[PDB]
Protein backbone atom coordinates (compact mmCIF):
# COMPACT_ATOMS: atom_id res chain seq x y z
CA UNK A 1 0.00 0.00 0.00
CA UNK A 2 1.45 3.21 -1.12
CA UNK A 3 -0.53 5.41 1.19
CA UNK A 4 -0.69 2.61 4.19
CA UNK A 5 3.79 2.91 4.13
CA UNK A 6 3.18 6.69 4.28
CA UNK A 7 0.80 6.24 7.17
CA UNK A 8 4.02 4.12 8.34
CA UNK A 9 6.26 6.52 8.46
CA UNK A 10 3.89 9.36 9.67
CA UNK A 11 2.86 7.51 13.14
CA UNK A 12 6.45 6.80 13.61
CA UNK A 13 7.48 10.14 13.06
CA UNK A 14 4.73 12.04 14.89
CA UNK A 15 3.44 13.69 12.06
CA UNK A 16 0.27 14.95 13.30
CA UNK A 17 -1.12 16.67 10.73
CA UNK A 18 0.20 14.14 8.28
CA UNK A 19 -1.82 11.42 10.11
CA UNK A 20 -5.19 13.03 9.44
CA UNK A 21 -4.95 14.14 5.84
CA UNK A 22 -4.15 10.24 5.50
CA UNK A 23 -7.06 9.05 7.42
CA UNK A 24 -9.21 11.10 5.42
CA UNK A 25 -7.73 9.12 2.49
CA UNK A 26 -8.18 5.91 3.29
CA UNK A 27 -4.74 5.28 4.13
CA UNK A 28 -4.25 1.45 6.00
CA UNK A 29 -4.55 1.64 9.75
CA UNK A 30 -3.64 -2.50 9.39
CA UNK A 31 -0.63 -1.61 7.36
CA UNK A 32 2.40 -4.11 8.80
CA UNK A 33 5.98 -3.69 7.67
CA UNK A 34 8.37 -6.49 7.56
CA UNK A 35 8.67 -7.25 11.15
CA UNK A 36 4.92 -6.96 11.25
CA UNK A 37 4.62 -3.17 12.89
CA UNK A 38 1.15 -1.44 12.72
CA UNK A 39 0.97 2.14 12.78
CA UNK A 40 -0.32 1.61 16.22
CA UNK A 41 3.01 -0.36 16.90
CA UNK A 42 4.82 2.53 16.07
CA UNK A 43 3.14 5.16 17.45
CA UNK A 44 3.03 3.44 20.83
CA UNK A 45 7.08 2.74 20.64
CA UNK A 46 7.61 5.95 19.41
CA UNK A 47 5.41 7.09 22.78
CA UNK A 48 3.04 9.45 20.19
CA UNK A 49 -0.32 9.78 22.05
CA UNK A 50 -1.99 11.75 19.88
CA UNK A 51 -1.79 9.33 17.20
CA UNK A 52 -2.50 6.35 18.65
CA UNK A 53 -6.40 7.80 19.80
CA UNK A 54 -6.57 8.83 16.12
CA UNK A 55 -5.75 5.27 14.62
CA UNK A 56 -7.77 3.53 17.27
CA UNK A 57 -10.30 6.07 16.53
CA UNK A 58 -10.10 5.18 13.05
CA UNK A 59 -10.44 1.27 13.66
CA UNK A 60 -6.43 0.26 14.26
CA UNK A 61 -6.37 -3.20 15.73
CA UNK A 62 -5.77 -2.39 19.39
CA UNK A 63 -3.92 -6.28 20.03
CA UNK A 64 -2.44 -6.24 16.86
CA UNK A 65 0.63 -8.75 16.57
CA UNK A 66 4.13 -8.57 15.46
CA UNK A 67 5.82 -11.25 13.74
CA UNK A 68 7.24 -12.37 17.74
CA UNK A 69 3.79 -11.80 18.79
CA UNK A 70 4.03 -8.58 20.39
CA UNK A 71 1.09 -6.29 20.87
CA UNK A 72 1.14 -2.20 21.14
CA UNK A 73 1.04 -2.81 24.70
CA UNK A 74 3.42 -4.49 25.20
CA UNK A 75 5.89 -1.72 23.99
CA UNK A 76 4.22 1.27 25.35
CA UNK A 77 4.70 -0.82 28.69
CA UNK A 78 8.11 -1.63 28.01
CA UNK A 79 9.12 2.02 27.04
CA UNK A 80 6.92 3.71 29.99
CA UNK A 81 4.42 5.42 27.71
CA UNK A 82 1.90 5.95 30.53
CA UNK A 83 -0.88 8.00 28.98
CA UNK A 84 -0.82 5.51 25.92
CA UNK A 85 -0.77 2.27 27.99
CA UNK A 86 -3.88 3.30 29.56
CA UNK A 87 -5.36 4.63 26.07
CA UNK A 88 -4.55 1.32 24.73
CA UNK A 89 -6.13 -0.12 27.66
CA UNK A 90 -9.41 1.61 27.83
CA UNK A 91 -9.69 0.97 24.08
CA UNK A 92 -9.49 -2.97 24.58
CA UNK A 93 -5.84 -3.70 24.57
CA UNK A 94 -5.55 -7.53 25.58
CA UNK A 95 -3.41 -6.89 29.13
CA UNK A 96 -2.25 -10.16 29.28
CA UNK A 97 -1.37 -10.39 25.93
CA UNK A 98 1.76 -13.21 25.83
CA UNK A 99 4.68 -12.79 23.38
CA UNK A 100 6.04 -15.84 21.68
CA UNK A 101 8.41 -16.10 24.89
CA UNK A 102 5.24 -16.22 27.29
CA UNK A 103 5.96 -12.11 28.40
CA UNK A 104 3.59 -10.06 29.36
CA UNK A 105 3.02 -6.19 29.38
CA UNK A 106 3.31 -6.61 33.16
CA UNK A 107 6.66 -8.05 33.16
CA UNK A 108 7.91 -5.36 30.61
CA UNK A 109 6.68 -2.78 32.84
CA UNK A 110 8.37 -5.10 35.78
CA UNK A 111 11.26 -5.30 34.15
CA UNK A 112 12.27 -1.26 33.66
CA UNK A 113 10.32 -0.60 36.77
CA UNK A 114 7.45 1.19 35.71
CA UNK A 115 5.56 1.62 38.86
CA UNK A 116 2.78 3.48 37.67
CA UNK A 117 2.67 1.57 34.31
CA UNK A 118 2.57 -2.06 36.81
CA UNK A 119 -0.12 0.01 38.83
CA UNK A 120 -2.76 0.39 35.60
CA UNK A 121 -1.60 -2.90 34.18
CA UNK A 122 -2.87 -4.23 37.80
CA UNK A 123 -5.91 -2.13 37.92
CA UNK A 124 -6.67 -3.88 34.31
CA UNK A 125 -6.48 -7.35 35.22
CA UNK A 126 -3.14 -8.55 34.61
CA UNK A 127 -2.16 -11.65 35.93
CA UNK A 128 0.37 -10.87 38.12
CA UNK A 129 1.00 -14.96 38.63
CA UNK A 130 1.94 -15.20 34.68
CA UNK A 131 4.65 -16.80 33.67
CA UNK A 132 7.21 -16.40 30.53
CA UNK A 133 8.73 -19.51 28.78
CA UNK A 134 11.42 -19.61 32.06
CA UNK A 135 8.95 -19.44 34.43
CA UNK A 136 9.35 -16.37 35.85
CA UNK A 137 6.91 -14.05 37.25
CA UNK A 138 6.77 -10.27 37.22
CA UNK A 139 7.58 -10.68 40.80
CA UNK A 140 10.63 -12.61 40.27
CA UNK A 141 12.05 -10.02 37.90
CA UNK A 142 11.55 -7.28 40.65
CA UNK A 143 13.81 -9.26 43.17
CA UNK A 144 16.35 -10.17 40.80
CA UNK A 145 16.36 -6.92 39.62
CA UNK A 146 16.13 -5.88 43.47
CA UNK A 147 13.53 -3.38 43.03
CA UNK A 148 12.03 -2.96 46.43
CA UNK A 149 9.22 -0.36 45.62
CA UNK A 150 8.20 -2.87 42.54
CA UNK A 151 8.55 -6.03 44.76
CA UNK A 152 5.84 -4.63 47.32
CA UNK A 153 2.91 -3.78 44.87
CA UNK A 154 3.45 -7.23 43.59
CA UNK A 155 3.12 -8.76 47.42
CA UNK B 1 17.60 6.47 10.09
CA UNK B 2 16.95 3.92 13.16
CA UNK B 3 16.00 0.37 11.57
CA UNK B 4 14.10 -2.50 13.24
CA UNK B 5 16.45 -5.32 14.91
CA UNK B 6 16.15 -8.08 16.56
CA UNK B 7 16.74 -8.45 20.61
CA UNK B 8 18.13 -12.02 21.49
CA UNK B 9 18.40 -12.26 25.42
CA UNK B 10 20.73 -15.63 26.31
CA UNK B 11 18.92 -16.00 29.72
CA UNK B 12 22.01 -17.02 32.13
CA UNK B 13 20.28 -18.87 34.29
CA UNK B 14 19.00 -21.43 32.41
CA UNK B 15 22.41 -22.12 30.51
CA UNK B 16 24.51 -22.69 33.57
CA UNK B 17 21.14 -24.75 34.47
CA UNK B 18 21.55 -27.07 31.59
CA UNK B 19 25.39 -26.66 31.99
CA UNK B 20 25.62 -24.95 28.53
CA UNK B 21 28.64 -22.24 28.29
CA UNK B 22 28.38 -18.64 27.54
CA UNK B 23 30.75 -18.55 24.94
CA UNK B 24 29.16 -21.64 23.15
CA UNK B 25 26.34 -20.11 22.57
CA UNK B 26 27.79 -16.82 21.81
CA UNK B 27 30.80 -18.35 19.21
CA UNK B 28 27.84 -20.29 18.04
CA UNK B 29 25.41 -17.65 17.41
CA UNK B 30 27.98 -15.14 16.03
CA UNK B 31 29.95 -18.05 13.85
CA UNK B 32 26.75 -19.27 12.19
CA UNK B 33 24.97 -15.62 11.75
CA UNK B 34 27.65 -13.40 11.45
CA UNK B 35 30.93 -15.26 10.13
CA UNK B 36 34.04 -16.04 11.88
CA UNK B 37 38.03 -15.62 10.52
CA UNK B 38 39.08 -18.55 11.63
CA UNK B 39 42.90 -18.20 10.41
CA UNK B 40 45.18 -18.22 6.74
CA UNK B 41 45.89 -20.63 4.48
CA UNK B 42 48.03 -20.64 1.32
CA UNK B 43 46.38 -20.73 -1.78
CA UNK B 44 48.80 -20.87 -4.61
CA UNK B 45 51.61 -19.14 -2.75
CA UNK B 46 49.26 -16.29 -1.61
CA UNK B 47 48.38 -16.05 1.99
CA UNK B 48 44.20 -15.63 2.29
CA UNK C 1 24.59 0.58 35.84
CA UNK C 2 25.80 -0.86 39.29
CA UNK C 3 22.06 -2.21 38.97
CA UNK C 4 23.01 -4.43 36.25
CA UNK C 5 26.30 -5.74 37.23
CA UNK C 6 24.60 -6.24 40.87
CA UNK C 7 22.78 -9.11 38.66
CA UNK C 8 25.92 -10.67 37.57
CA UNK C 9 24.18 -14.28 38.07
CA UNK C 10 27.72 -16.28 39.37
CA UNK C 11 25.75 -19.47 40.78
CA UNK C 12 22.89 -21.32 40.73
CA UNK C 13 22.94 -23.86 44.45
CA UNK C 14 21.97 -27.19 44.74
CA UNK C 15 18.51 -26.07 45.84
CA UNK C 16 17.98 -23.63 43.09
CA UNK C 17 18.69 -20.18 45.22
CA UNK C 18 21.01 -17.76 42.54
CA UNK C 19 23.95 -16.55 44.03
CA UNK C 20 24.59 -12.90 42.52
CA UNK C 21 27.23 -10.59 42.38
CA UNK C 22 25.75 -8.11 44.76
CA UNK C 23 25.49 -11.04 47.19
CA UNK C 24 29.19 -10.72 47.29
CA UNK C 25 30.40 -7.59 46.59
CA UNK C 26 29.17 -3.77 47.39
CA UNK C 27 28.58 -2.60 43.62
CA UNK C 28 29.44 1.69 43.01
CA UNK C 29 30.73 3.63 40.23
CA UNK C 30 33.65 5.39 42.02
CA UNK C 31 37.54 6.11 40.83
CA UNK C 32 39.75 3.81 38.81
CA UNK C 33 42.07 4.87 41.20
CA UNK C 34 42.03 6.64 44.46
CA UNK C 35 45.57 8.16 44.93
CA UNK C 36 45.06 11.57 43.79
CA UNK C 37 42.49 14.33 46.07
CA UNK C 38 42.97 17.86 45.36
CA UNK C 39 41.77 21.07 46.35
CA UNK C 40 41.29 24.65 45.62
CA UNK C 41 41.74 26.99 48.98
CA UNK C 42 40.41 24.50 50.81
CA UNK C 43 37.29 23.67 48.56
CA UNK C 44 36.94 19.94 46.63
CA UNK C 45 38.48 20.15 43.33
CA UNK C 46 39.80 18.62 40.09
CA UNK C 47 42.14 19.36 37.80
CA UNK C 48 44.05 18.81 34.54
Amino acid sequence: SDLGKKLLEAARAGRDDEVRILMANGADVNAADVVGWTPLHLAAYWGHLEIVEVLLKNGADVNAYDTLGSTPLHLAAHFGHLEIVEVLLKNGADVNAKDDNGITPLHLAANRGHLEIVEVLLKYGADVNAQDKFGKTAFDISINNGNEDLAEILQ
Amino acid sequence: EDTPQFKIDIDQEKAQALGVSINDINTTLGAAWGGSYVNDFIDRGRVK
Amino acid sequence: STEEFGKILLKVNQDGSRVLLRDVAKIELGGENYDIIAEFNGQPASGL
